[PDB]
């Protein structure tokens, strides 16, 4: 995926890995190598009007 | 899949207590019957 990985304050349970929004799209990930939660946010984008 | 929960209570009680996922075991066998195991103590008398 393409996104920004940030620190999170979401209290994931030990079984929980992924995180999802209302769209059932990945919003957080728990890394196997280091057991920390990385919030995934899509990078900044917008429309350009001339 | 085994799910578990421990709930402090004062019939089955009211209210909600969601059972958290405890273990997923890759067994791959056919299961149609089950039985509970109890512990019994020797009397020594
Ligand atoms: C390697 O991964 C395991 C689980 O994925 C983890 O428990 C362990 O801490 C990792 N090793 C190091 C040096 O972080």
């Amino acid at each position: 995926g393409t996104g920004v990985l940030t620190e999170s304050n979401k209290k994931f349970l030990p079984f929980q890995q992924f995180g999802r929004d209302i769209a059932d799209t990945t919003d957080a990930v728990r890394d196997p190598q280091t057991l920390e939660i990385l919030d995934i946010t899509p990078c900044s984008f917008g429309g350009v009007s001339v | 899949k085994i799910y578990s929960k421990h709930t402090p209570i004062n019939d089955l009680p009211q209210g909600f207590s969601a059972l958290e996922p405890l273990v997923d075991l890759p067994i791959g066998i056919n299961i149609t019957r089950f039985q509970t195991l109890l512990a019994l103590h020797r009397s020594y008398l």
